[PDB]
């Protein structure tokens, strides 16, 4: 690093940078690197530690060279790759040291040409690769890494659990919102703020992410092979749990930087996946991504307004898929019903307001599983709250009688003065709360609804009698 | 006594019991008021030394007329609450113990009719939740000690019996047809 | 380190492991176990001057203690003033003051620590309660339920306060592998090294004088040969240590120590001068037994660990680890719990709200009614001028009249 | 919370609250009183833990009623409205930012004026509580800040009351609906457009007055809206206004 | 299995515990959401079947099949239902007694077209389901089970006997398998 910064500060206002020397040097870096971490294969305590100093000194040198050989650009793109993949094993400083280094990379090669700005995507798709291919987040820890199954020695010490995708999302978050570093880096050196400095990394990087995950999306092969819901077996389960990795992963990453860049992607990516999705109808991923799309979109006020005509497109296909979605759901089960019901209740105001009729039993079917499972009912209290606020209310009016008396549920789970004068994933009570200021919120012209008389004539049925006459007389033996 | 320690609760409670049937009324009273206090205390072991010198107590206060000092009838009011409130206890076996205590023919009759009309005298304001279910308890553990208890309910099995069949079209066929 | 002013907040006339500043006025002092962070003041010339001036003042500790302490000549004017104590003897301690006559009477009792030889706990019962002092000791999961002298009548005691011993108490070291874990990886490595050639040679790299005997003997046992060490006449009272070390430089386990003894295994020569003999080279590999390395690991490691081509690291400790303590004190569940020494990387207040949870601080109380008095207006600001028709609306209610007096 | 001035209550309050039994009955069925007393003492902490407590009330109470007691739980619902508004202006008085600029403000009054009681189901009591919270509150506004938002509290006010007028003629309370029309006669003839509603609102009461009553004392009742009716002195709002 | 084994030895038509019993049964093969209750359902209709056979005389069951005639009708009436949990039921329950139904001669000669014609409308109505219920996998099965009896038995059925007539056929006073 040394000599990589002297030779820069000397040759750069000398002129006298000549590229028989500077090639040299930049495969002998490349090749340091390459027997150093890539090929060297064993236990690499300080290797890891001084990765990000080899990639700075990298970028510095290749930022320099302008034939640039291609045989070593893999050598390069694989580097980045494996530096990407040990960012869980940094220390919170080495951490953004792994950062400056990767967005210095980056700088260095969105500069030179296309041919080298493609080694960003690429190096971005084979990053989120390796992230996915992370095993999946279980509800508990595995029974391996668990509490007490310490296998004979086995030291748990530092950072001894295997890393999963949710160590990466940090990472992430820094490469979406590098410009404060960017300008550390460039304020660094003196040639960097001489060649072009690219302030739209991103606006890139963001785009370079969403292709990414579009391909990862239409290569995998998520296709189930062999009481007709039990014998039902993934064909290939690596495959399966990288789909699984990617869905929660863009749920962590597409909302960042208030879904600003996600505004030209709303028309392809819902399309995409609402293509993979009726031809895979079973699987919940989909419709997880789905409604990250929704509330993204949502967020940019994306549907306001439309009653350009990409707008008004993807808003006449999503009322579409909404009601398919609603007539192919009533056979679904626990993740997959789920799963339906949050995407159907994501949808915007606008699509609600064409049949509410068709989206008000989703909704009571929400409420009544959220009584054991409390999402489901977050979500139901969400949208709820939304078509209360934002829908007509002469169009809301005469659904009240059947939405609000399933949220009689939650409030039917000691002393008073009469005694005392003779004395002398969040909570279900959050839920609770959320109902009875759900209840307050609406005026007393709706919220009578939760008592109707047909709700009482529907629970007055477990208070009659199974026989009007006693039949098994028991005379106890004394 | 009120240091928070065991055995040496449990030796304190020993003593006392071993001492106790040379007491005077006054002394057994102001020696029992800071004995009931381990009714809610964490050793099993010593809330059965307590239930020992409140049964002992209670066997050796029953006259309610003879030696009324003013002070036996307190000290017999105390031990009999707190032995009420013993019916409810944590432990199965001491809670066994103290309800084959309340059990015995001395204090509850055999009679059932007598039993029911004694039932109410072991009411205290305390065991209010389990209350129905020990006299439940105390109204069904008689059933044991009779001929017909043992005997099958019923003589004949269904190997050899009728099958009934309701032929009857009466008034039960129309409420039958307007169900289903 | 032992970041203990030697004064329990209970008992403030007696001092444990430090003798320092304001220790010079105790009347009983106390000694854990003989490591260096845990005997600061005990050879200061106000102590000696103290010393030769009092006859009522003395130094309990553990027998093997006594001995390790008595052997150093810097601590033979103790020979005198140390009363050593058994384990799992309840004795009576006079605290007796030497200008007033006046006295005062506490029950002390030693528990094992596992930790090095003499290595005991405090447990003081008094005026003031039950308080507990763990010095520096080491307990796997689920041992604390089986010290008898911490139960009473198959309970835990009343426990005031504990002085546990917080080296390892932070996430990093969330389970170090039990002892015998690494003696037996330490004893595989060992004999197939030194089972080749009689001039192949094992160097223990212990940076504690004490708390690797353990090592030693096991492994002098399972393989015959005897460990060389620099002194061992302070264990001539010890017979089963004693027949396992050697001050003879013709072994082949050594475990000297030398200031720069690092250099020294760099030219392939042993803390002690030889580095070969019959003018035969020697082939040395060197394994250093410690925890803090291993708390800075990225990912998963093993026990026996290899940083070099003649270089081993080893993961044996002497002090409990995160998990380990957690348990221990959410076992004796006590009032208070204080912190004997805080890690490298942590802070107090970390370790201490990492601690509170497990005390037993279980009593909350809702906040103090705050009176609402002297209302915030005094004048009717709302009043009204009251000038009406009187003809559009109907004729105002009369007032009522109540002449009820109960 | 009507602006009178009387130590009695919190004296009562005061001597009450330092009782264990007292206390305890106090926190149990009034601690919706005792939420709106420390809000009129300005301590929004206090209040909000009591309008916390007041709510984890109505929850236990209501979860205690059986199901077949219709018209006891439809009472014990009728005041959530008013539980959740005290807790909504606990929650709008305690942040800063809504006492700088005045569109949170007029948020606040939109959702207010647009969140009604029922005009005929929901009795006359509920409809005075939260005409008298929502009075209170507007008034605890204006304290602090001193078309400017005075005139828009006091806007609000006015519907607020003619509404509350408007449900108690719709539900045969002509006494209340006559006293709570004295009380705004005075203020209804500072505008224009409020005599109008006022007269208005005065001639819909005498015509829904005048039907269960004999017809000799129909024409009584109904003649004193004439001489409201064609006034001659509103007829320039009258003749810009075809509503 | 010992309540089904006493409630299936009835001599009326419909007694009310026999249809009792089996109306909970068949409503609890009609679960939409547990499995486990459909297939024991589906066992206990089996078993169903098996004791109101294994009770009753070969010379009366050819006079009067009651419980295997309400069995019958239960099932047509839930293989022809809208929804497609009673369709799959029934076609279970066939499927579960299909080898003890067709262990009786008279039971055969007189449901075997009856069935075969009912669920080949159930096939047919199950034309608008999804391929992930599983309707039209047992319906399948059911006409399968219902083709090998037929076959076997051939010899019988191409008599002109007084046979139960399916729904949708002309009032005739023969079934023959020329029909
Ligand atoms: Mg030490
Ligand atoms: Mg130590
Ligand atoms: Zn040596």
């Amino acid at each position: 690093s040394i000599a990589i910064r002297g030779y820069g500060l000397f040759a750069g206002p000398c002129k006298v940078i000549n590229a028989k020397d500077v090639d040299f040097m930049y495969v002998e870096l490349i090749q340091r690197c390459k027997q150093m971490f890539l090929t060297q294969t064993d236990t690499g305590d300080d290797r890891v530690y001084q990765m990000p100093s080899f990639l700075q000194s990298v970028a510095s040198v290749l930022l320099y060279l302008d034939t640039v050989p291609e045989v070593y650009t893999p050598v390069l793109e694989h580097l980045v790759v494996m530096q990407i993949d040990s960012f869980p094993q940094y220390s919170p400083k080495m951490q953004l040291v792994c950062c400056r280094a990767i967005v210095k990379v980056f700088l260095a090669l969105a500069a030179k040409g296309p041919v080298l700005r493609n080694c960003i995507s690429t190096v971005v798709h084979q990053g989120l690769i390796r992230i996915c291919s992370k095993p999946v987040v279980l509800p508990k820890g595995p029974e391996s890494e668990s509490e007490d199954h310490r296998a004979s020695g086995e030291v748990r010490t530092g950072k001894w659990k295997v890393p999963t995708y949710k160590d990466y999302v940090d990472l992430f978050r820094h490469l979406l919102s590098s410009d404060q570093m960017m300008d550390s880096i460039l304020a660094d050196e003196a040639f960097f703020s001489v060649n072009s400095s690219s302030e739209s990394l991103n606006h890139l990087l963001y785009d370079e992410f969403v292709k990414s995950v579009l391909k990862i999306v239409e290569k995998l092969d998520l296709t189930l092979e062999i009481d007709p819901a039990a014998n039902l077996h993934p064909a290939k389960p690596k495959d399966f749990s990288a789909f699984i990795n990617l869905v929660e992963f863009c749920r962590e990453i597409l909302p960042e930087k208030q879904a600003e860049f996600f505004e030209p992607w709303v028309y392809s990516f819902s399309y995409e996946l609402i293509l993979q999705s009726t031809r895979l109808p079973l699987i919940s991923g989909f419709y997880k991504l789905l409604s990250i799309t929704v509330r993204n979109a949502k967020k940019i006020k994306y549907f306001e307004g439309v009653s350009d005509p990409e707008k008004y497109s993807c808003f006449a296909l999503f009322v579409k898929f909404g009601k398919e979605v609603a007539v192919k759901m009533k056979q679904y089960k626990d993740e997959l019903l789920a799963s339906c019901l949050t995407f159907l209740l994501s949808l915007p105001h606008n699509i609600i307001e064409l049949d509410v009729r068709a989206y008000v039993p989703a909704l009571q079917m929400a409420f009544k599983l959220g009584l054991s499972y409390t999402p489901l009912a977050e979500v139901g209290l969400n949208a709820l709250e939304e078509w209360s606020i934002y829908i007509d209310r002469h169009v809301m009016q005469p659904y009240y009688k059947d939405i609000l008396p399933c949220l009689d549920g939650y409030l039917k789970t000691n002393w008073e003065v009469s005694a005392l004068s003779r004395a002398a994933a969040i909570s279900l009570e959050e839920i609770r709360i959320r109902v009875v200021q759900m209840l307050g919120s609406l005026g007393g012209q709706i919220n009578k609804n939760l008592l109707t008389v047909t709700s009482s004539d529907e629970m007055m049925k477990s208070y009659v009698a199974w026989d009007r006459e006693k039949r098994l007389s028991f005379a106890v033996p004394f | 006594m009120r240091h928070r320690d065991d055995e040496r609760q449990k030796v304190c409670l020993d003593i006392i019991y071993k001492m106790m049937p040379k007491l005077k009324p006054v002394e057994l009273r102001e020696l029992l008021n800071p004995v009931v206090e381990f009714v809610s205390h964490p050793s099993t072991t010593c809330r059965e030394q307590m239930y020992n010198i409140l049964m002992w107590i209670h066997d050796n206060y029953r006259d309610p007329e003879s030696e009324t000092d003013n002070d036996s009838q307190e000290i017999f009011k105390l031990a009999k609450d707190v032995l009420i409130q013993g019916l409810i206890d944590e432990n199965p076996g001491l809670q066994l113990i103290i309800r084959n205590f309340w059990s015995h023919e001395t204090r509850l009759p055999s009679n059932t009719l007598d039993r029911l009309l004694a039932l109410n005298s072991l009411y205290s304001p305390k065991i209010e939740v389990h209350f129905l279910s020990l006299a439940t308890n105390f109204l069904l553990e008689m059933t044991s000690m009779s001929p017909d208890y043992p005997n099958p309910m019923f003589e004949h099995p269904l190997s050899e019996c009728e099958f009934q069949e309701y032929t009857i079209d009466s008034d039960w066929r129309f409420r039958s047809t307007v169900l289903t | 380190m032992s970041s203990f002013e030697g004064q329990m907040a209970e008992y403030p006339t007696i001092s444990i492991d430090r003798f320092d500043r304001e220790n010079l006025r105790a009347r009983a002092y106390f000694l854990s176990h003989c490591h260096k962070d845990h005997m600061k003041g005990l050879r200061a010339p106000t102590l000696k001057r103290r010393l030769e001036c009092s006859l009522k003042v003395y130094l309990y500790c553990s027998p093997v203690t006594k001995e390790l302490l008595l052997t150093s000549p810097k601590y033979r004017f103790w020979k005198k003033r140390i009363i050593s104590i058994e384990i799992e003897t309840p004795t009576q301690i006079s605290l007796v003051d030497e200008a007033s006559g006046e006295k005062e009477e506490i029950v002390v009792t030693l528990l094992p620590a596992g930790h090095c030889p003499g290595s005991v706990m405090f447990l003081f019962q008094g005026n003031n309660g039950t308080v507990l002092y763990t010095g520096d000791f080491r307990l796997a999961q689920g041992e604390a339920a089986r010290m008898e002298l911490l139960h009473s009548g198959g309970r835990v005691k009343d426990i005031q306060s504990v002085y546990l011993d917080t080296t390892f108490c932070d996430p990093r070291f969330y389970q170090i592998p039990s002892r015998e874990e690494c003696l037996s990886g330490v004893l595989e490595l060992v004999r197939s090294w030194i089972t080749r050639s009689p001039y192949h040679v094992v160097w223990l790299n212990c940076k504690a004088a004490y708390g690797y005997e353990y090592l030693f003997t096991n492994l002098s046992e399972e393989l015959g040969v005897q460990v060389h060490v620099n002194k061992l006449d302070m264990f001539r009272n010890m017979p089963e240590i004693l027949h396992h070390l050697t001050t003879d430089r013709n072994t082949q386990i050594h475990a000297c120590r030398h200031p720069k003894a690092e250099e020294y295994f760099q030219w392939s020569k042993l803390p002690c001068g030889i580095t070969s003999r019959n003018r035969i080279p020697l082939h040395i590999i060197s394994i250093k037994p410690s925890t803090m390395w291993f708390g800075e690991r990225s990912r998963k490691t093993n026990v026996i660990v290899r940083t070099g081509e003649s270089s081993y690291r080893a993961c044996f400790s002497f002090h409990s680890s995160y998990s380990e303590i957690k348990d221990f004190l959410s076992y004796l569940c006590p009032v208070n719990a204080y912190p004997n020494v805080i890690p490298v990387g942590t802070t107090m207040d970390k370790v201490v709200e990492i601690l509170k949870p497990l005390c037993r601080s279980s009593q909350s109380t809702e906040p103090k009614y705050k009176p609402l008095g002297k209302l915030k207006r005094a004048r009717t600001v709302h009043r009204d001028s009251e000038e009406e028709d009187d003809y559009l609306f109907d004729d105002p209610l009369p007032i009522p009249l109540r002449h009820k007096v109960p | 919370l009507q602006g009178e001035a009387d130590q009695s209550l919190l004296t009562f309050i005061d001597k009450a609250m330092h009782g264990e039994l007292q206390k305890a009955i106090l926190e149990l069925h009034y601690s919706q009183e005792l939420s709106l007393l420390y809000l009129l003492q300005d301590d929004v902490d206090r209040a909000k833990y009591y309008i916390q407590n007041g709510i984890q009330s109505f929850m236990q109470n209501y979860s205690s009623i059986d199901v077949l007691l219709h018209q006891s739980r439809l009472t014990k619902l009728q005041s959530v409205q008013a539980l959740t508004e005290i807790q909504e202006f606990i929650s709008f008085i305690s942040k800063q930012g809504n006492l700088s600029s005045q569109v949170p403000l007029k948020r606040l009054l939109n959702t207010w004026t647009n969140r009604y009681p029922d005009a005929k189901m929901d009795p006359m009591n509920i409809w005075d509580d939260i005409i008298t919270n929502r009075c209170f509150f507007l008034s605890k506004i204006e304290e602090k800040l001193t078309e400017d938002i005075s005139s828009l509290i006091r806007s609000c006010k006015f519907s607020m009351k003619m509404k509350m007028i408007d449900s108690a003629r719709k539900q045969n309370n002509f006494s209340l609906a006559m006293k709570l029309l004295k009380e705004l006669h005075k203020e209804s003839k500072t505008r224009d457009d409020w005599l109008v509603s006022w007269v208005q609102s005065y001639c819909r009461l005498s015509h829904c007055r005048s039907r269960s009553q004999g017809c000799s004392e129909q024409v009584l009742t109904v003649l004193k809206t004439v001489s409201l009716l064609d006034e001659n002195n509103v007829s320039s709002y009258l003749s810009k206004n075809i509503l | 299995m010992q309540l089904i084994h006493w409630f299936t030895n009835n001599k009326k038509f419909e007694s009310q515990d026999t249809v009792a019993l089996l109306e909970a049964i068949l409503d609890g093969i009609v679960d939409p959401v547990d499995s486990t209750l459909r297939d024991f359902c589906g066992r206990c209709i089996r078993e169903f079947l098996k004791w109101s056979i294994k009770q009753i005389t070969p010379q009366q069951q050819e006079k009067s099949p009651v419980n295997t005639k309400s069995l019958f009708k239960r099932l047509y009436s839930l293989a022809l239902h809208p929804n497609a949990f009673k369709r799959l039921g029934a076609s279970l329950a066939f499927n579960n007694i299909y080898r003890e139904f067709r262990e009786e001669e008279s039971l055969v000669e007189q449901f075997v077209f009856e069935a075969l014609v009912i669920y080949m409308e159930s096939l047919a109505l199950a034309h608008a389901d999804e391929k992930s219920l599983g309707t039209i996998q047992q319906c399948c099965d059911a006409i399968d089970h219902l083709c090998r009896i037929i076959e076997k038995k051939h010899v019988s059925l191409n008599k002109a006997k007084k046979r139960r007539l399916p729904r949708g056929f002309p009032p005739s006073a023969s079934l023959c398998l020329l029909d």
